[PDB]
């Protein structure tokens, strides 16, 4: 019938629509934790830095 | 005529109505969009218009 036709112009645009809004809560998400990861990285490599400098300086010293 | 034009034109998903005022009809057949192209088509064939 035609109220038949009318809930599948609906039923096309609301998956195309939370399709592509669950792919961005999916993006940020995924950039989220590659960042948290990378601004520990940065933080990995300070502290040995900080042990090797620290060391060497005590060794000179004495 | 013009329902016959419709009917063939636009299946049973067309709604074609008309009610009455003292001689003739105005009628309206209402469609879905992006079915308007096909709609007038089936108008302009029987040389009824808008």
């Amino acid at each position: 019938k035609l109220e038949a036709i009318l809930s599948q112009e609906v039923e096309a645009e609301i998956q195309a629509l939370l399709q592509e809004a669950e792919a961005k809560a999916e993006a940020v998400k995924r950039e989220a934790e590659e960042k948290a990861k990378a601004l520990l990285q940065a933080r990995e490599r300070a502290l040995e830095a900080q042990y090797r400098a620290a060391l060497r300086r005590a060794e000179s010293a004495g | 005529l013009v329902e016959e034009a419709l009917r063939k034109a636009l299946e049973d998903r067309y709604l074609l109505a008309h009610e009455a005022y003292a001689g003739g009809v105005p009628a309206l057949v209402v469609v879905h969009r992006k079915e308007v192209d096909q709609a007038k088509a089936a108008l302009s064939r029987a040389g009824v218009a808008e």
